[PDB]
């Protein structure tokens, strides 16, 4: 097979222009769970190919849509024309509890909407106006991010100047972002911009403050963005294993949660691409430690619970197995139930940065297995990182191509594929099951052992319905 | 917790007694959070005439806006053409969020590339992008056809595409014959309608901008149909479907139906149908040229008028019984066939409709909003049915359209409340349902939102939204429905009276109260 | 009919008043002249309209609103000799975006009909340093055909000729853009006529004219005229209308060679 | 009191605080009513498992039962024939009722005649009645045929038509050519299908009983349909459109869509289309027949394939995508005609929508009730769609037919939770819906109270009602729709699908309690 599967990727990669072909060869490879250093298997995080329909988004989208978003009490303008935040206006389901419009604003679009008067003479001066009317409109909002569109880098507005000037005559955090969507290749460098602006605006504000009460059980949640509630289903393990969750960045984020984390004694870092950058930092700055955590199927989170208590006195961990037990009953009727429904099936996945690897034990859990997975916008770390979860003579991809996903399926025919929205519709026309794996198909939590059910739910559903028997008609 | 036999998804998982008790804790201990008594002080603030004042001050602000950029009706122009890519020259970030938009507006694979313009082809141009683009695209994808459009940021920095395609050819990368029509399409400009109708121009001025000596206008005896930003698959149907039935000849240009509607039967097809390379280059031998939404179809009727030659007929969008009416009228006066028995018969039956359903639609009020012709055409349906329009919102909306939707209300007794807004905003439209209560609002499903604050104020105050436009995200299937003709007629007219009936069936369904007047026949 | 000709040159070489003091005596001989002007500072159009033409493009689609607000009655006036003017405008030093605006006012014009009057010539003046897109809209398709290039004899004004010579031959490959000549704006250097004949012949073009430096230019200037309306039977008033009638017989429109500077 | 400015209709004038009063009054002084305490606990015993056990042991009580009686099948089916006039033989009271209900439903003219039997011509006989009356009838609307059914007090005297309508022709009261085909209609036996079945099959032995001798089978090269009791417009046209787009040479007999969609154009015309005199004449010639709803054409069904020795195929109604599929292609094996493409592709976009909502509709549990063949055909595409039927209820099924569903049941996963029931009513269906809840209930207006019952429990018991079936009183135009094959199925499959999404909607509505889970893209 794994001879095999080189032959299927020479073959795919004959349709290409010569530069196209000698690049889109060194992001896919047959995976060799010995191998630990992915550098002398794959690359990522270059620059896609013109022309060749990568699903990879923007910085933008990495900043705007995924980091500061689900901050629900800040209000997150799009600074520049009306296409990027109305294209992802309530797109990404972000959960929040709140009174939308008054104290809460996440599912709102906020824009400057940029005229070409605006472009040419410059946006400073209707930005600064902008601020004060958002202040006379919603008074209870507890700062304001400016998240920077594609031509706001190019003709060089002075946003920190506005933010600097502004925040001081109301006494009110302004936070510039230069989230231009022509930085980087994708998604990615937005996480990073965006966790170096709540590093340089936000979280120091209560360096100087001592007035929090703070108890040897504080831990922050870092890198969930409560997809359907999966951060809300997550945080009620940790707490009934006796834990105080100061903070969640940033599903259901407040800003004032994010001030706190500081005064916290570990950082649970769920999704590593997005937020390891403000993780370090705070292992820096205020000698906080951090450890990542896997909360998708019972298996990694009964490991990741004992690995989390281990960190802390006898008590929580007695506690750790108390929960465990408690649910253990729970997931095993679960098991019992799907799994011979499940058994032995064959699942295809891309996705953008966390869950091509994170999810592989959910699916084991029921009897599946993860003949391919890929990213969007990995970085060589994840990719270290994912090579001992995959199985010997499995197919990696990177930034795939809509063509060559197309033409990988159609050789590995698996039973299941779980991808993103623009994938969808393509794969249910050829007859296979499809489950989106950023939004969950509008369902979930997958997080956590409440979240495990709807999954088990979910994939079988699906997968065994009786509209996949009826695509060819009997008469051809 | 979860029963196996019963498993709760978000809703209703987390109103469980323990997720609503950690949930208490969250708010109280970290997020230091406005108490109650404000939080409702404040809603009740911004639902007040005095909030409304201010809202309507803003200058700089927008908030929920009803529009998206230019390159989306660039996109979805392009898709109407046979085994043709769309392409948009500029950032990648832009096409995700086109095709995602259309993914879930369709439920529809959406097919488009970009040519991944980082910082470096900001600083030096995208001459090589475009090169290697159109090249990898024409090889990976093969398409017969690639329609070039711009992102904000190849606008800003003024990528000359006429001039990268031109060298792309002259050095190889793609056949010199290989169609590639392009359009400056700049987002910050006009809106998603204006760049449908700069895409098209470019198409068609690509394909017969040479060649107009052997063009005699009339020779093919068939007549030219340009839809304009259409998103009812029913909508196409419909206007195909009148014309056949009459007789005439005609030439749909731009025509999606086919590639967004194909059959899941084990296997995926990129392209399908469109209009032909040959139809466009045999348009200017056409009898004449009929827009359907000309208040975004300027451009494209300059270069009709003026370089085809073509009597572009004075018509609004063929929407309602007057205009549907003018519209098989002036198709009977340009290409000799006269109405049929069928059409005819048809209209009636809407009549009859209108006739059937008139004591629930009268005087009942409506705040709406979308593009421009489908504002003015739906417009002038509520009036045609006695309905009174009280809040007509169009944010990509101008001045002059503004002008003739004021003397169409002007024209009748049931648009005396009524009052036209251009530049405002879903925001601006939310005070508006507060302060002046309509009975229900017609526009997509960012409404929802508007609705929910509504209800919060309370049940009498609630102001239910009737889904119709673009895009429609939260239900399943309307994209099939049809909003033209006398088909879109009678199922915009049974949409409404049912909301109508619907609405007032929940409102006398209580037990010993209101349910005395819970008729079973209305 | 209509000719469509774009001024490039150093930062500081003299385009604005040589364009305006040719156009002034091309009005003289009886042409249709429109002057566009392509520079932000807007002062293209100033000697042939005395004192002001307060009304550029940009700046009245800034107050009007939107471009497409904006009448071609508004931005368009006419001066000395008939001669028509109109500016494209943009912003103060150091903020917004000149280029754009440049496309937008070429935009404009073009969807407005501004170039189907009568027109005999149309002259595009640019500013020095084409720093983007923006700046080249003048030599995009169906605008200008014809380029004059103006330097001097001095290292750092032919240095510029040929930089813009390279920005010019991806337009002139792809299209009909071609370069009619160099014109010598004098800076009194030594034999400095026959050193730019010879750097017109490396590049494949010609040497229209030799401007020589004379202080009624910048004399007239200060009176917000051309010299031909300022004095015209000064020796230099005669030298525009030289430059002027071969550009009316010019027929040689190249492709330029750019060299390398050894 | 009114304001002359927004005048109210008795909702919510009666609301008013001194209507509100007078009620008040108006109950305490002179109702002697049951104190709300003992109402309301007598509600909730209505609700339990008990009440339904003795609710299921009546024998001879029956309440809001869901069916009609027979000759209001026999006026629909000769309503479908050439200005024809059905003719109803016995009280006038019937007729009136009759009109009624299909004006109701379809919001037209119903003409349909009496010949107003009264307390005489019950004991004399309604001979003198039927020739009076035949020849009133024929003199003033001039139909070109007259269809003679029967009231109960008819048939319970036995009066013979046969003999009164040939006594009616040999006394020269109408003329001995002119066509009286008859049918006894007893109302206590079965239901108004069972009429249908009656009166189509009078008519077909009218024109073909004598003159077999030169019938040959084959001979026209056309397929006879039957279409039965159908009250869709929609569902002739689509049956119609689909042979038509096949090259199958079909005749369709009993047609009332063009008489039940007249237009308004200033005329009222009491006839129009239908079947042809010399359809029915020439019936026996085409190659076979399809009888499109056979659980209520077994009397046809025997006279056809007796007389006129048709091998009448052994098909389902076509609903769904099976039985349209099975139908298309027995249509295909009759007539010799291939499946064309266009609707090969009309399947695949059937199938692409139920893949696009099927995680929507997965697991969702129906009430259903309505006719025979309706209900097995919307309880065959439920289990296409993976929803779980629990409830179906047939009031005028069979044990047959009951068997049959049963077995269809079985064949599927999701029919494990559900029980077909015959001979039950609409208030054996409400119990249902208290002690086992579904989530919605599929069926006719007359389902709207149990829902004002189910919601007077709690708006967590609340079953809503999707109106599919007959009659349809409380909507407007819903009677245009389509329920059979592919398009059917479409219509079908949004109704539902919107349904549950309009329902998840208003249960998360709420703000800062349940809107987490009010999302913009579903
Ligand atoms: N032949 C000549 N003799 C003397 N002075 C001259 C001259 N031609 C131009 N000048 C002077 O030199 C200055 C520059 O002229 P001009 O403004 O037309 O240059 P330019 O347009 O190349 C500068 P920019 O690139 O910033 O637009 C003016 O003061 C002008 O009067
Ligand atoms: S943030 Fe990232 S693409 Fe870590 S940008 Fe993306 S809600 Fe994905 S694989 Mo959409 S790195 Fe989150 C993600 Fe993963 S938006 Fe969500 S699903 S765990
Ligand atoms: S990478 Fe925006 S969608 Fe674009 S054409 Fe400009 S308005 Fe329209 Fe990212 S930040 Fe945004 S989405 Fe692109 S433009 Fe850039
Ligand atoms: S005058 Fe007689 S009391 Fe009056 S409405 Fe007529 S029957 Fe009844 Fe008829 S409608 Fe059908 S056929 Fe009998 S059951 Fe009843
Ligand atoms: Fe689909
Ligand atoms: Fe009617
Ligand atoms: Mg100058």
């Amino acid at each position: 097979s794994r001879e095999e599967v080189e032959s299927l990727i020479q073959e795919v990669l004959e349709v290409y222009p010569e530069k196209a072909r000698k690049d889109r060869n060194k992001h896919l490879a047959v995976n060799d769970p010995a191998v630990t250093q992915s550098k002398k298997c794959i690359i990522s995080n270059k620059k896609s190919q013109p022309g060749l329909m990568t699903i990879r988004g923007c910085a933008y989208a990495g900043s705007k849509g995924v980091v500061w978003g689900p901050i629900k009490d800040m209000i997150h303008i799009s600074h520049g024309p009306v296409g990027c935040g109305q294209y992802s206006r309530a797109g990404r389901r972000n959960y929040y509890i709140g009174t939308t419009g008054v104290n809460a604003f996440v599912t709102m679009n906020f824009t400057s909407d940029f005229q070409e008067k605006d472009i040419v003479f410059g946006g400073d001066k209707k930005l600064a106006k902008l601020i004060d009317e958002v202040e006379t409109l919603f008074p209870l909002n507890k700062g304001i991010s400016v998240q920077s569109e594609c031509p706001i880098g190019l003709i060089g507005d002075d946003i920190e100047s506005v933010s600097k000037v502004k925040g001081a005559e109301l006494s009110k955090t302004i936070v510039p972002v230069r989230c231009e969507g022509f930085r980087g290749v994708s998604q990615s460098l937005g996480h990073h911009i965006a966790n170096d602006a709540v590093r340089d605006w936000v979280l120091g504000k209560r360096d100087e403050d001592t007035t929090f009460a703070s108890t040897p059980y504080d831990v922050a949640i870092i890198g969930d963005y409560n997809i359907g509630g999966d951060a809300w289903s997550s945080r009620i393990l940790l707490e009934e294993m006796g834990l105080r969750c100061v903070a969640q960045w940033s599903g259901d984020g407040s800003i004032s949660e994010i001030e706190l984390t500081p005064k916290v004694k570990l950082n649970l870092v769920h999704c590593y691409r997005s937020m390891n950058y403000i993780s370090r930092h705070m292992e820096e700055k205020y000698g906080i430690p951090w450890m990542e955590y896997n909360f998708f199927g019972p298996t990694k989170t009964i490991e990741s619970l004992r690995a989390i208590a281990a960190k802390f006195d006898e008590s929580i961990q007695k506690k750790c197995e108390e929960v465990i037990a408690k649910y253990k009953p729970e997931w095993e009727a679960v098991v019992a139930k799907y799994r011979p429904r499940l058994e032995g099936k064959r699942v295809m996945l891309y996705i953008g940065g966390l869950r091509p690897r994170h999810v592989i034990g959910a699916y084991e859990d029921l009897g599946m297995e993860v003949v391919g997975t890929g990213y969007e916008f990995a970085h060589n770390d994840d990719y270290d990182r994912t090579m001992k979860e995959m199985g010997d003579s499995t197919l990696l991809y990177d930034d795939v191509t809509g063509y060559e996903f197309e033409e990988f399926v159609k050789r590995i025919k698996p039973d299941l594929i779980g991808s993103g929205i623009k994938e969808k519709f393509i794969f249910q026309k050829m007859g296979i099951p499809f489950r989106q794996m950023h939004s969950w198909d509008y369902s979930g939590p997958y997080h956590g052992f409440d979240g495990f059910a709807i999954f088990a739910r979910d994939m079988d559903m699906t997968l065994n319905n009786p509209c996949w028997k009826k695509l060819q008609a009997p008469w051809e | 917790s979860q029963q196996v036999d019963k498993i709760k998804a978000s809703y209703p998982l987390f109103l469980d007694q323990d997720y609503k008790d950690m949930l208490a804790k969250k708010r109280d201990g970290f997020e230091e959070k406005y108490p109650q008594d404000k939080i409702d002080e404040v809603f009740q603030w911004t639902t007040t005439k005095e909030y409304q004042e201010l809202n309507f001050q803003r200058e700089a602000l927008t908030v929920n806006p009803a529009k998206a950029c230019q390159p989306l009706g660039a996109v979805l122009c392009a898709l109407g053409f046979e085994k043709t890519m769309p392409y948009v020259h500029g950032s990648q970030g832009c096409v995700a969020y086109f095709r995602s938009y259309f993914n879930r507006h369709f439920r529809e694979p959406v097919s488009c590339v970009s040519d991944s313009m980082t910082e470096d082809a900001a600083v030096f141009g995208g001459q090589q992008n475009m090169k290697d683009g159109l090249q990898n695209c024409k090889a990976t994808y093969k398409p017969d056809m690639i329609a070039v459009s711009t992102t904000c940021m190849a606008e800003v920095i003024g990528d000359d595409l006429n001039a990268f395609i031109n060298n792309s050819k002259k050095e190889g990368f793609i056949p010199d014959e290989f169609p590639v029509p392009f359009a400056h399409t700049p987002s910050f400009v006009g809106s998603h309608v204006t760049g449908w109708d700069n895409m098209f121009e470019g198409i068609a001025r690509y394909f017969t901008l040479k060649s107009m000596d052997d063009k005699v206008v009339g020779s093919n005896k068939k007549i030219n149909i340009v839809p304009g930003f259409e998103t009812y698959l029913g909508n196409f149907r419909v206007i195909k479907r009148m014309l056949s039935e009459m007789g005439v000849g005609y030439s749909l240009l731009s025509d999606p139906e086919e590639v967004l509607d194909t059959p899941a039967d084990g296997q995926f097809r990129m392209y399908a149908g469109g209009t032909t390379q040959e139809e466009m280059k045999d348009a200017p031998n056409a009898l004449n040229t009929v827009l359907l939404q000309p208040w975004h179809l300027e451009k494209t009727k300059k270069f009709v008028e003026g370089t085809w030659k073509h009597e572009v007929p004075k018509l609004n969008i063929p929407m309602g019984l007057d205009w549907t009416d003018e519209f098989l009228m002036k198709v009977s006066e340009i290409s000799g066939q006269p109405i049929p028995a069928s059409l005819t018969k048809e209209r009636g039956r809407l009549v009859d409709m209108m006739t059937d359903s008139h004591t629930w639609l009268h005087g009942k009020r409506f705040a709406l909003w979308g593009d421009p012709d489908f504002v003015m055409g739906l417009v002038k349906f509520l009036l045609e049915l006695g309905c009174e329009p009280v809040h007509i919102l169009c944010h990509n909306g101008n001045k002059r359209w503004k002008k003739a939707v004021d003397a169409i209300l002007a024209a009748s007794p049931y648009g005396k409340n009524a009052t036209v807004y251009i530049g405002k905003d879903l925001w601006h439209l939310r005070s508006l349902v507060f302060t002046d209560k309509p009975d229900f609002m017609i526009g997509n499903s960012y409404g929802k939102f508007i609705q929910r604050d509504t209800l919060h104020k309370g049940k009498e105050f609630e102001v239910p939204l009737i889904r119709i436009g673009f895009p429609i995200f939260d239900r399943h299937h309307l994209h099939r429905s049809t909003t033209l003709g006398y088909e879109g007629a009678m199922q915009i007219l049974t949409t409404l009276v049912n909301s109508i009936l619907e609405r007032l069936d929940e409102e006398t369904r209580g037990m010993q109260a209101t349910d005395y007047n819970h008729d079973l026949v209305r | 009919a209509m000719r469509q000709c774009a001024i490039y040159g150093k930062g500081g070489i003299g385009k604005s008043t040589t364009t305006q003091n040719l156009v002034a005596a091309l009005a003289e001989m009886g042409k249709k002249v429109m002057i566009v002007g392509c520079d932000p500072k807007a002062d293209s159009t100033r000697l042939i309209l005395h004192s002001k033409a307060q009304n550029t493009i940009m700046e009245m689609a800034a107050e009007a609103g939107t471009v497409e607000d904006l009448e071609l009655e508004d931005v368009l006036k006419a001066g000395y000799g008939g001669v028509k003017c109109v500016e494209s405008g943009g912003p103060e030093p150091g903020v917004g975006c000149a280029g754009r605006g440049v496309i937008t006012a070429i935009n404009f014009l073009e969807e407005e009909g501004a170039y189907e009057d009568d027109l005999d010539f149309v002259f595009y003046d640019v500013l020095g340093d084409v720093v983007c897109g923006g700046f080249a809209m003048p030599i995009r398709e169906n605008k200008a055909q014809e380029i004059y290039i103006v330097c001097s004899g001095e290292m750092m004004a032919m240095y510029a000729a040929n930089n813009i010579s390279k920005g010019i031959v991806k337009y002139a490959n792809s299209g009909s853009v071609r370069l009619g000549g160099l014109i010598c704006n004098s800076r009194n250097t030594d034999r400095e006529d026959e050193l730019i004949i010879a750097l017109a012949n490396k590049l494949g073009t010609q040497m229209i004219h030799f401007v020589p430096r004379d202080n009624v230019v910048q004399r007239a200037e200060i009176r917000r005229m051309t010299v031909i309306e300022y004095d015209p039977k000064a020796k230099q008033a005669d030298e525009y209308r030289a430059l002027a009638r071969k550009v009316v017989d010019n027929k040689l429109l190249v492709i330029p060679n750019p060299i390398t500077m050894d």
